[PDB]
């Protein structure tokens, strides 16, 4: 995610650049949290006995992997996502 | 700016002198990047030969030489990957899925192919390259995709044109003016792919619609042909010129 | 791309590509990969948010390990998330 | 391990053009080499054009009307209405003081002290390198007979590529060689303190904290180089009046 870290740290610090050992692990981090959560939608489709993970699993893994307030943005940002998502056509 | 205008009479024309110095500097800059084109597409020529060979041991048109298999693992070892070496002791056709395998993980694009495009990339022998050469420098890259194979299209040869705007730029080099995709013919709508957001989209680049202004469709439309190019350089530049490891993951 | 339509930087169709191929069900929504490719976004956005400010402090240009690593502990929350990802697991 | 515990007949098939891609390494090799010669085939070019410049920069040598002529129009030309004139004093004073003050990376290198230094800095040439090493050298040229601080009469900066190309197929910076300076007092030494003039003193690769440090230096040093050459030699003159910009 490199590049994609890259970008994220010109919209918030458009005059701060990153060393490779850093990048790394920002990389690292990116896909510890993705099977993190994953790992949990996972189990809920399990326990729930369900053949799907939709924004559904992942949003409640969030609540359940994150803290309180960064893990109520992350509801936030996702949901907005989910809805701009489906209305471009 | 305003330091500039209060300069002497003298002072400025020491500039306007230098100003024109720079325009003479521009006419040689212009012939540097003319042989630097001509002498660029030199080697391509020297390139070609050893991807048009790949392509065959990759299409399982050709077989590999117990020459170069030895000599691979001199090099495999040498560079500590360990993951070509096979295990001691005495299948398909020609490597499966590699280009696609390889596109998989160049950073730009991977992120762009779907699993319905995967179905699709299954079919793809090889990826060429070359300079138009004759009027208006770029380069063009060749997709060859089995015919007899590829149940989505008819197309034998997809190709991508990017052309560099004769104007040299102010840095002195070579600057983008627009892409030319070569439209894709599939032979089903379900086989389609390509409106949704798809990589075969590729080929059919943005367009520099006109001067009739708009808001957030310059910036947006703008995002997409940075992409386009961007991906064009990867290709060009990246996946090319070291497939093979692309395909492993040592180029990452 | 997918990223354009939900007018996020981070890429939608990897996501959902990893969310496949991880084996985490037998199948996966369509808004699955949009709203954990935004969430990704964030958390990211976050960081180098704080990290920034330590280069700043520190009088640097360029985020270092070290920049993330004040970030992080400086930031009650984070230095918490980090330890889920972590698991000792023992 | 998407690729160790598989077929064979497969991995073989790689190995093979694990070979072809050697091949290409060293067709990518004879690349560089002429593409090398290419650039110092032309910078032989630029020199005569940019030895014009230095002259009309240190008064040796006055404006020919014709190039006033031209630079009338092209200046028009270019909507640069800011360097015009209608209807005594040398070369031009604190040129590429100027110019450096408005190059992005350099610029902010440069001090109150080290200023009036670059003040008697009278032109900056460039050199590439086929006598070993891969590389260039950025000679500057001071005017010794009033620098009041250093008497050198050249100073410079030997940028090295390591013999082996990057996988790439590029070239790597190995190192960087300083001119170093001679100054003639303590007090009028620019120079430990935090100089501009220490560019021509780069960190070596011999020396936690450390090398996070000794690489942040060592990396602006590279990127200053690239700015010299790709930018600030090149334009010259637009980064005098800052059209560069």
């Amino acid at each position: 995610y490199a590049i994609y870290v890259y970008k994220v740290l010109k919209q918030v610090h458009p005059d701060t650049g990153i060393s490779s050992k850093a990048m790394s692990i920002m990389n690292s981090f990116v896909n510890d949290v993705f099977e993190r959560i994953a790992g949990e939608a996972s189990r809920l489709a399990h326990y729930n006995k369900r053949s799907t993970i939709t924004s559904r699993e992942i949003q409640t893994a969030v609540r359940l992997l994150l803290p309180g307030e960064l893990a109520k943005h992350a509801v936030s940002e996702g949901t907005k996502a989910v809805t701009k998502y489906t209305s471009a056509k | 700016s305003g330091y500039v205008g209060g300069l002497p009479k003298n002072v400025k024309e020491k500039l306007l002198s230098l100003k024109t110095l720079q325009s003479e500097l521009f006419e040689v800059e212009k012939e540097f990047q003319v042989e630097m084109f001509e002498l660029e597409n030199k080697f391509l020529q020297k390139y070609k030969p050893i991807w048009e060979q790949r392509s065959r041991i990759i299409s399982g048109q050709e077989q590999p030489k117990p020459e170069q298999i030895a000599k691979g693992q001199e090099i495999v070892e040498s560079l500590n990957e360990t993951e070509l070496l096979v295990d001691e002791e005495e299948q398909v056709k020609g490597i499966p899925s590699f280009w696609l395998t390889a596109l998989e993980n160049l950073p730009i694009v991977c992120d762009t192919i779907t699993d319905r495009d995967a179905e699709v990339l299954e079919y793809l022998q090889d990826i060429g390259l070359e300079y138009l050469t004759d009027g208006r420098p770029g380069f063009k890259l060749l997709f060859r995709f089995d015919s007899s194979a590829n149940p989505f299209f008819t197309n034998d040869i997809l190709c991508k044109t990017y052309f560099y705007q004769k104007e040299l730029g102010y840095s002195g080099d070579f600057i983008y003016d627009h892409a030319e995709g070569c439209e894709i013919s599939w032979k089903d709508n379900a086989h389609n792919v390509t409106p949704i957001e798809s990589f075969f989209n590729f080929f059919d680049p943005p367009k520099i619609q006109n001067e009739d202004q708009d808001e957030e469709l310059e910036e947006d439309l703008e995002e997409r042909l940075a992409l386009d190019y961007s991906i064009g350089e990867q290709l060009k530049d990246k996946l090319i010129p070291r497939a093979v490891d692309w395909f492993t993951g040592a180029a990452l | 791309t997918r990223s354009s339509r939900a007018g996020l930087q981070f890429p939608v169709g990897r996501v959902h590509r990893l969310l496949r191929k991880g084996n985490y069900a037998e199948r996966v929504g369509a808004g699955a990969p949009v709203y954990l490719a935004a969430v990704l976004e964030y958390l990211t956005a976050e960081i180098l948010e704080l990290a920034g400010n330590a280069a700043r402090d520190n009088k640097k240009t360029r985020i270092i390990p070290r920049h993330l690593q004040l970030a992080v502990r400086n930031d009650e929350e984070l230095n918490k998330l980090l330890g889920r990802v972590t698991i000792a697991q023992g």
